């Protein structure tokens, strides 16, 4: 029934705005309160403030007062914060929330339906493309016939990367890792993917990367 | 001006445990409170509303006790796809605010990792830099220290590690440390080596290679 879908991921430069949007489907978008939320990295969640879409009316926290504006578009039924001044704090996965109770007889705030979360990255490092290079195996053989290959994906900005093998046809026994920020303010992951080492070189690995910021989409095959 | 803590930071259980966990107000807040779970990469999902009563589709394991300022959360009979990180939240006064959270981890049997380590490609080779990359693989618990060493004298502020989330299958870890030089510093040495200490290994292995 009720899902918030929200806006894909953004990454803005410090001092800039970010306008995150989320798209309610499932119930009658208005007489319902949508609060926006966010989570700093490892930090758990913050309240920024509520919005009644049948009136425009809001209450931001007094901490965002100044740089943050929720508003509403009734029609496609879907909800907007605009948060400016961003500073390297306000890099977060920003959530909205459907608030059950100025809908009912309760007079809590829950938040019974979530959107799916959107990654805002602040940072100053302009947008880069990702270089794709194989991991190639060799004499690797723990568990008897079992062998390992991978794919490095470094030096990219921003987040996120989607990895898949053979076109999404690899599934079992595949590790994608988080990115890790480096020094140089770039983003790198790598991917790997476990395969028994008797189908190596009868069966060909590719590894999809695929970069949509950036506009980059690299195919290339990891051979021992 | 309503802070909330969360105790403990983290724990680890097995299928079929009953855990509780705590939620502290630091002032009165009667039984507006209210329980939520958080998978990664997912939406939360409200699980307790009013600080006792179960949410809509939650299943029965799920418990929740308290008013004032202590409040609890108990699963029963602990199943697999309720392993999250818990979060409480207010709803008395605004701001609304939160609980740090409580990782939420799969005991299992002891797992040693499977050491593979990789030498950097031909063609980053070509582009001027180097990258040579340990993987460590389905491994229990998720504490395991990697140290590289060239050479036999050992690198420190030129590594960076990062561990998968847990799986779902077997419960286990994956731990991925890429060493990072450049070519000339690459084609200067000839043994590259990966030290890696884990509770569930005797001895420390080391995965090396000579290129």
């Amino acid at each position: 029934q009720v899902q918030l879908v929200q806006s894909g991921p953004e990454a803005k430069k410090p001092g800039a705005s970010v306008k995150v949007s989320c798209q309610a489907s499932g119930y009658p978008f208005s007489g319902y309160y949508m609060h926006w939320l966010r989570q700093a990295p490892g930090q758990g969640l913050e309240w920024m403030g509520w919005m009644n879409p049948n009136s425009g009316g809001t209450k931001y926290a007094q901490r965002f007062q100044g740089r943050v504006t929720m508003t509403r578009d009734t029609s496609i039924s879907t909800a907007h914060m605009e948060l400016r001044g961003l500073r390297s704090d306000d890099t977060a996965v920003y959530y909205c929330a459907r608030d059950y109770c100025t809908g009912s007889s309760c007079y809590r705030t829950d938040y019974d339906y979530w959107g799916q979360g959107t990654l805002v990255t602040v940072s100053s490092a302009s947008t880069k493309g990702p270089s794709v290079f194989p991991l190639a195996p060799s004499s690797k053989s723990t568990s008897g016939g079992t062998a390992a290959l991978g794919c490095l994906v470094k030096d990219y900005f921003p987040e996120p990367v989607t990895v898949s093998w053979n076109s999404g046809a690899l599934t079992s026994g595949v590790h994608t890792f988080p990115a890790v920020l480096q020094s140089s303010g770039l983003y790198s992951l790598s991917s790997v993917v476990t395969v028994p080492s008797s189908s190596l070189g009868t069966q060909t690995y590719i590894c999809n990367v695929n970069h949509k910021p950036s506009n980059t989409k690299v195919d290339k095959k990891v051979e021992p | 001006d309503i802070q909330m803590t969360q105790s403990p930071s983290s724990l680890s259980a097995s299928v079929g445990d009953r855990v509780t966990i705590t939620c502290r107000a630091s002032q009165i807040i009667s039984t507006y409170l209210n329980w939520y779970q958080h998978k990664p990469g997912k939406a939360p999902k409200l699980l307790i509303k009013s600080a006792s009563t179960l949410q809509s589709g939650v299943p029965s394991r799920f418990s929740g006790s308290g008013s004032g300022t202590d409040f609890t959360l108990t699963i029963t009979s602990l199943q697999p796809e309720d392993f999250a990180t818990f979060y409480c939240q207010q709803s008395y006064r605004d701001p609304i605010t939160f609980g740090q959270g409580t990782r939420l981890e799969i005991k299992r049997t002891v797992a040693a990792p499977s050491v593979f380590i990789f030498p950097p490609s031909d063609e980053q080779l070509k582009s001027g830099t180097a990258s040579v990359v340990c993987l460590l693989n389905n491994f229990y618990p998720r504490e395991a220290k990697v140290q590289w060493k060239v050479d036999n004298a050992l690198q420190s502020g030129n590594s960076q590690e990062s561990v998968t989330e847990q799986d779902s299958k077997d419960s286990t870890y994956s731990l991925s440390s890429t060493l990072t030089l450049s070519k000339a510093d690459y084609e200067k040495h000839k043994v590259y080596a990966c030290e890696v200490t884990h509770q569930g290994l005797s001895s420390p292995v080391t995965k090396s290679f000579n290129r």
